[PDB]
């Protein structure tokens, strides 16, 4: 009776913000990022991207609870480069490789297809 | 007044008109009624076996075929 | 001008009851019978 | 401080399923892109049923439930309808929807096996697995009853509901003999050895490998019948391109309003 | 009651194959052989074939009219 | 329905499988559970210790 429906969790509500910035204050240069509306799907793929990156110290993320549809990362750089542009860049190269292996399974469907 | 001209089989009361003809045929001591409602009760009865294989004559059957070949 | 038609018991034949009556088929004569589907919008969702 | 270059490698393309390799690449995204294909990818599918006679013997409720697990081919359709939530119209467009209908009433004396067949569809392309087998039974009919309805499909993805989960099951596997040890073996030699596994028949599992990072991902993408394998393959990858570029663009938005 | 129209765990579609299946037990074929006659290698779709009970046919004697 | 075929069973919205046995009272099914007692017409030799005496032959 009480069962949340289906559309609640990728479906933003009025008021909500996809992303949120919180800067930390135990140590410098640490921010969390609370997203909404997402899983383990759009947190995995980012906390291994950062983690390539060698001027991120720390990184990784975790389901406050499994009922609630929340996320928060947790990024520390060194103090010479902000967490925001971390961020920035591990979507960026994270996109650049998605669309390149695309585009190379593509190719190799197109060839396998007599060929 | 329905019922007069309206034959009695059609279409649900099969298995209780075969109950009434039994009963009758019980209650009357007579040999030429018991005769005709016995020939009733197996013309009923055969006319019943008959829809059941035109309604169960696929699938129905089918099925128990092949559940007594596995068996 | 809505009669409550109903459904009988044994027969499924239509009957036309309405108040102050016997519950009866109009052949053979029961005492059971059901009613029909309503006319709403019986809407689902295949979830 | 960037991206790789993975690389890929399809052994097997057929109609039904597809078997192909990605090497050089994370495990993060490798299990990614699976639970993609498994529950975001755009498909058609019977989510609205207005049923107007049904004297069947099932429940109501029940003839919804089966008509809503039939699929429906979208190889090209899918990417052209919109949501309905997001639709800018009221009552199920045709451009944001399909329209069906189903008409069956058994008067012959043997019972009717009413099939996906029956589902007429007002589009050419949007029609259930019946073009090249049996075809899906929804339910049996007797001489007496009859199952009027009209029901409409949308667009919608397998986190919403099963409905939308075109792949039967995704075969993921990386590693086949036990290298990284990231499972234990009590008695190796009690296994078997993985379809992929190019050891040798004497040796149970391959030796320890300290500095090695997972590579070389199996895949076993197994279409149910409305997308092709290659298809999900596709589309999972643009919506997950897609779902980022939009945290881009919130991230990028939050970050200039601060 | 009714063959489903896919498989709980897997999700491949099953509800096009019983009557292929009782067919195929019926002609020569045992269990073994036609469930990969018809195409169900993992173990979780081939109970469907197996544990499911066809229970519509009882349901059907009960025909309302004639 | 004393030995009745299936046919008519299914005619009669009944199925063969019901076991039976089961009295009908204002349209609800009664069943009599078999009460368990002492057998008659047999001695027994009991020997109650929370009385006076030793041994009693009830019959
Ligand atoms: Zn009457
Ligand atoms: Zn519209
Ligand atoms: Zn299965």
């Amino acid at each position: 009776m009480n069962a949340p429906p289906a559309f609640e969790s990728f479906l933003l509500f009025e008021g909500e913000k996809k992303i949120t910035i919180n800067k930390d204050t135990k140590v410098p240069n640490a921010c969390l990022f609370t997203i909404n509306k997402e899983d383990h799907t759009l947190g995995n793929i980012i906390k291994s991207q950062l983690l390539k990156d060698p001027q991120v110290l720390f990184a990784g993320y975790k389901v406050p609870h499994p009922l609630e549809h929340k996320i928060i990362i947790r990024v520390q750089t060194t103090p010479d480069y902000s967490p925001q542009e971390a961020f920035t860049n591990a979507i960026t190269d994270l996109i650049s490789e998605l669309s390149l292996l695309e585009e190379r399974f593509r190719v190799a469907i197109k060839d396998k297809q007599e060929g | 007044e329905k019922e007069r001209f309206r034959k009695a089989p059609p279409n649900y009361a099969m298995k209780k008109t075969q109950l009434l003809k039994e009963k009758a045929m019980a209650e009357d001591l007579g040999d030429q009624d018991k005769a005709k409602q016995i020939q009733d009760q197996l013309n009923e009865l055969e006319e019943r076996a008959e829809a059941l294989d035109r309604q169960r004559t696929k699938n129905i059957s089918a099925i128990s075929y092949i559940n007594q070949r596995n068996r | 001008q809505q009669p409550m038609i109903y459904i009988c018991g044994e027969c499924h034949t239509e009957n036309e009851i309405k108040s102050r009556d016997p519950i009866r088929c109009r052949e053979c004569g029961y005492r059971i019978m059901y009613k029909k589907r309503t006319k709403r919008l019986v809407v689902f969702d295949a979830r | 401080p960037y991206a790789n270059q993975p690389t890929v490698r399809i052994t097997e393309l057929t109609d039904e399923n597809v078997k192909f390799i990605i090497e050089n690449t994370d495990l993060a995204v490798a299990n990614s892109i699976r639970r993609v294909f498994i529950a975001e990818v755009p498909i058609i599918a019977i989510d609205w049923v207005q049923i107007d006679a049904n004297s069947s013997v099932l429940h109501d409720e029940f003839i919804a439930h089966r008509l809503g697990l039939i699929p429906l081919t979208s190889d090209d359709i899918v990417d052209k309808l919109q949501y309905s939530r997001d639709c800018t119209c009221e009552e199920f467009c045709p451009e944001c929807s399909v329209e069906f209908t189903l008409d069956v009433r058994c008067n012959e004396d043997q019972t009717r096996h009413v099939t996906s067949r029956d589902l007429i569809s007002n589009s050419p392309r949007v029609i259930p697995v019946t073009s090249r087998q049996d075809d899906i039974l929804i339910v049996k009919l007797r001489k007496g009853q009859e199952l009027r309805l009209r029901a409409y499909a949308k667009k919608g993805f397998g986190k919403e509901h099963a409905k939308w989960n075109p792949t039967a099951g995704v075969a993921f596997e990386y590693d086949p003999d036990n290298a990284l040890r990231h499972t234990v073996y009590p008695k190796p030699e009690e296994w078997p050895k993985s379809e992929y596994s190019e050891l040798d028949e004497d040796e149970s599992q391959a030796p320890y490998d300290p500095n090695g990072k997972p590579e070389r991902f199996y895949y076993n993408v197994e279409s149910c019948g409305s997308l092709r394998p290659e298809t999900i393959v596709l589309s999972a990858l643009s919506g997950l391109k897609k779902k980022l570029s939009d945290l881009q663009t919130q991230l990028s938005h939050e970050i200039q309003s601060d | 009651m009714i063959i489903p129209v896919r498989c709980f765990t897997c999700g491949k579609i099953v509800g096009n194959k019983w009557e292929a299946y009782l067919g195929l037990l019926q002609a020569e074929y045992t269990e073994g052989d036609a469930l990969d006659a018809l195409g169900l290698k993992r173990y979780c779709c081939r109970r469907m074939l197996l544990a499911h009970v066809d229970l519509i046919e009882k349901l059907l004697n009960y025909a309302p009219l004639e | 329905l004393n030995g009745l075929t299936d046919r008519d069973l299914c005619e009669l919205n009944e199925c063969p499988l019901d076991p039976g046995g089961y009295f009908i009272i204002n349209g609800s099914e009664k069943v009599l559970i078999a009460q368990e007692k002492m057998a008659t017409n047999t001695v027994y030799v009991f020997a109650k210790k929370d009385s006076k005496y030793a041994y009693t032959g009830e019959c």
